[PDB]
């Protein structure tokens, strides 16, 4: 399950910062994996285990914390 | 052309406006967890080309609700637009002047945009069906993409009251040679496509003389095997199968573009990765396609991906997208 690992990595970067952009979020795990990780945005969004928002097109998507990430 | 983005209001699950951009991508994956809104979001496009395969779409915690479409049509960007009040009242737009369903109709139906066939929408859960359907069903099919099912009509008409034959040998060719122009080519082209996606695959005509009134009988025969019947083939087996006459119908006439639900859905990861193959294979700025899947075996191979999720406080569909070429 991955969506843990992602969720961790999460879990602690929301913790020492307000706002965290999912490409850095990626950067920080070393295509197939882009595709991966933005699933996995998704699905904790969904759970509400996190904020989603994005300005533009294609943009730079800003990932912040809910209570329940935690 | 080139389905460039939508504009929803209200939709179905998509409260307020959103928009949804799929920008140079012709192979764009909308992904999302189970109940995000991901058909919806194919709802949502079926719904702004016409097509009826009301007020039950509608946001619901408005009053009407609206789709936009930004099709690319040569240099101009055209916008066509749909809206439904609560009544059930439909109107339909086109770069903001009011027009009529037929004035609609044709703008799509000149641009390869057969919603009468619906030959390019596979809406969740029916693509195992496009193989599986009755030879009498099948040709209908046919008879709806070519175009030979106008003159079905007439040709009953006249076929009953049987100087008034040559008003009926007049339209069975039509009816006839209108169904062949489209059957044919498509028959000619679907070993070739049967095959990539592996194989070998077949249509037979079965009233030679009136096609048209009677069965279409499709054959395929996974590679290392060795049937015909449908009534043999296994779930993942028949979904290849289909997806090849899906294609291969649609290489007579080709609409600009094919919105795919999950058909991948009872795939192998070995077929999942052929499918993939041929999306990614034959997709180019004249034919897009927009797959709807929960596979990453499938959407990593994307040029562009749409990711949905729910937003519960809220309680709405959101988007946001992704450029995967960079990748
Ligand atoms: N008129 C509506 N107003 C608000 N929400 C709606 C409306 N119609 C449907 N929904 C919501 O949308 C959800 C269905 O969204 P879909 O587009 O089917 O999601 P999905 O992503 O396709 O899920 P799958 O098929 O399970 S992968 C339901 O769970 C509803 O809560
Ligand atoms: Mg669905």
């Amino acid at each position: 399950k991955a969506i843990v690992q992602m969720a961790k990595i999460l879990r602690k970067e929301l913790s020492e910062e307000k706002e965290v952009i999912f490409t850095d979020v990626l950067k920080s795990q070393a295509k197939r994996e882009a595709s991966r990780g933005f699933f996995d945005i998704l699905s904790l969004a969904t759970e509400g285990c996190i904020g989603l928002s994005q300005t533009e097109a294609f943009g730079n998507i800003k990932i912040d914390a809910k209570p329940a990430l935690f | 052309g080139r389905l460039v983005g939508l504009e929803l209001s209200n939709f179905k699950s998509y409260r307020g406006v959103t928009k949804v951009g799929f920008g140079e991508s012709n192979f764009t994956s909308i992904i999302g967890p189970n109940g995000s809104g991901k058909s919806n979001m194919m709802d949502a496009i079926s719904f702004v080309l016409g097509v009826r395969s009301l007020k039950d779409l509608i946001y619901r915690g408005p009053q009407s609700a609206y789709v936009k479409a930004f099709y690319q049509k040569g240099n101009k960007l055209v916008e066509l637009m749909r809206i439904i009040s609560r009544n059930g009242d439909t109107s339909y737009k086109i770069d903001g002047k009011t027009v009529s369903y037929k004035d609609y109709s044709i703008f799509l139906e000149n641009e390869n945009i057969l919603i009468k066939a619906k030959n390019f929408l596979v809406f969740q859960g029916d693509v195992e069906q496009i193989a599986a359907q009755s030879p009498v069903e099948l040709s209908r099919m046919f008879e709806e993409v070519s175009g030979s099912i106008q003159y079905k009509k007439e040709y009953e008409e006249l076929k009953e009251k049987i100087k008034i034959l040559n008003q009926f040998l007049k339209i069975k060719k039509k009816r006839k040679e209108l169904f062949e122009k489209t059957f044919d080519y498509v028959s000619d082209h679907l070993d070739a496509i049967y095959r990539e996606l592996t194989g070998n695959a077949s249509l037979t005509i079965e009233d030679e003389d009136e096609p048209f009134n009677a069965g279409i009988k499709y054959h395929a025969t996974p590679p290392l095997k060795r049937f015909k019947d449908m009534e043999y083939l296994s779930g993942g087996e028949k979904t290849v199968a289909a997806l090849a006459l899906l294609f291969a119908i649609n290489s007579y006439q080709p609409s600009p573009f094919f919105v795919l639900d999950e058909v991948d859905a009872a795939l192998d990861i070995t077929n999942v990765q052929r499918i993939a193959a041929y999306i990614r294979r034959h997709r180019n700025p004249d034919l897009q396609f927009i797959v709807i899947s929960l596979k990453n075996t499938m959407f990593e191979k994307s040029d562009a991906l749409v990711g949905v999720y729910r937003q519960q406080q809220e309680n709405s569909s959101k988007i946001i997208t992704l450029d995967l070429s960079n990748y």
